């Protein structure tokens, strides 16, 4: 077994800085004077992309903001300068001997200025109400940092059951995050209350951002 | 070098 | 070189998963031709078939896998027997060079295979339009009740929210922001493709 242990698990870096990620192998991944240790970038919905091969060689077609060093059991990937498009997971992988294995990945976050979310609330569609269901949706878009919490209130009372919250991966252009919150009720439950509110707690405000609507108003 | 059975050789 | 995976979206437990990689722009009689998979959480190496037809398999999969090829079609194939929920993953094909280029240099886009006894269900697509106006307007679509993954939403300033599983069905959503001078005066439609059910739903956003 050759285990590749990456460090750190995640890291946050500013635009223009030099970022370094480590890969430590449990046994040497060298043979014939070569280190069969390579580095990849992977973004959501995309395959991995080869950045560096044989520990220190830049893959043709990749811009020279990536470099690598090391031999035997300790390796480093350097991203310099860090750009917004570098928001991704980075993996090391070896192919020196059986079994070939990958590291577990290091998530790179791009630091950017603090940004409050743009909050939009949506009532259930007439189409969904025709089928007996009622989903209320809140989009919290283009915010930073990622830590944000949404609270649903139905007639001013907190509702935890029936909520699904989903975050995007970090934006490759503006380094923000977005998230969607959906409160799903039955049409009968929905029609027994009038006030629907989503409240967003974030470090950018002492008081939450509140978006609301009143049913059939 | 070529690979056979996961290992590289001349 | 370009690689492209093809195979089923859903396979029942205990059945055989069969995938094809179609290679264009280079011959499979040079290089190494690999399979790799990414689990829902981890990347795992599956195996290769070489330029001369010799194979190399992940030792934990050797009793269940077979990699074969057809050099006349420039295709290579993966067979994985007796699949379980643990084989649900995105499967990729990738090219490797020899000792001077031993990285995985070229990859296919990947294909998600879900192992489950559940039936394929197409999505319900609900429009998200503001209730009863600024310089911009955010619209969306709520995509509910489908199985298995994935769906692609095209508008036609977009955010795609990853799907979440609840009581056996997936829910995802997508938002789009446009100038208020372009909607509702021009059409805005979300097109939701669900390849596993061969269904596309193209929902128009109404004010």
């Amino acid at each position: 077994n050759i285990v590749l242990t990456q460090s750190p698990v995640s890291l946050a870096v500013s635009l223009g800085q030099r970022a370094t990620i480590s890969c430590r192998a449990s046994e040497s991944v060298d043979s014939y004077g070569k280190s069969f240790l390579h580095w990849y970038q992977q973004k959501p919905g995309q395959p991995p992309k080869l950045l560096i091969y044989l520990a220190s060689n830049l893959e043709s077609g990749v811009p020279a903001r990536f470099s690598g060093s090391g031999s035997r059991t300790d390796f480093t990937l350097t991203i310099d300068p860090v750009e917004a498009d570098d928001a991704a997971t980075y993996y090391c992988q070896h192919n020196n001997e059986d079994p070939w294995t990958f590291g577990g990945g290091t998530k790179l976050e791009i630091k950017r200025a603090d940004a409050a979310p743009t909050v939009s609330i949506f009532p259930p569609s007439s189409e969904q109400l025709t089928s007996g269901g009622a989903s209320v949706v809140c989009f919290l878009n283009n915010f930073y940092p990622k830590d944000i919490n949404v609270k649903w209130k139905i007639d001013g009372s907190e509702r935890n059951n029936g909520v699904l919250n989903s975050w995007t991966d970090q934006d490759s252009k503006d380094s923000t995050y977005s998230m969607s919150s959906t409160l799903t009720l039955t049409k009968d439950e929905y029609e027994r209350h009038n006030s629907y509110t989503c409240e967003a707690t974030h470090k950018t405000s002492t008081s939450p951002i509140v978006k609301s609507f009143n049913r059939n108003d | 070098l070529i690979n056979t059975n996961g290992s590289w050789h001349v | 070189v370009q690689l492209q995976e093809s195979g089923p979206s859903l396979v029942k437990p205990s059945q055989t998963l069969s995938l094809t990689c179609s290679v264009t722009g280079d011959s499979i009689t040079s290089g190494y031709w690999n399979w790799i998979r990414k689990f829902p959480g981890k990347l795992e190496y599956v195996g290769y078939i070489s330029y001369s037809g010799d194979t190399y398999y992940n030792p934990s999969l050797k009793s269940r896998i077979s990699i074969t090829r057809d050099t006349s079609k420039n295709q290579y194939y993966l067979q994985l027997n007796s699949v379980t929920s643990e084989d649900t993953a995105t499967y990729y094909c990738a090219r490797m060079g020899y000792g001077s280029q031993p990285g995985f240099g070229s990859w296919g886009q990947g294909t998600l295979v879900t192992v489950s006894a559940a039936k394929t269900t197409p999505p319900s697509v609900y429009p998200l339009a503001p209730g009863s106006t600024g310089s911009s307007v955010t619209l969306g679509c709520l995509v509910k009740g489908y199985f298995p993954e994935s769906v692609t939403v095209t508008w036609n300033s977009v955010h795609t929210f990853p799907a979440l599983l609840q009581s056996g069905l997936y829910t995802m959503s997508s938002s789009v922001t446009v100038p208020s001078s372009t909607w509702p005066s021009q059409t805005v439609t979300c097109s939701v493709a669900h390849p596993a059910s061969s269904t596309t739903v193209d929902k128009k956003l109404e004010p």
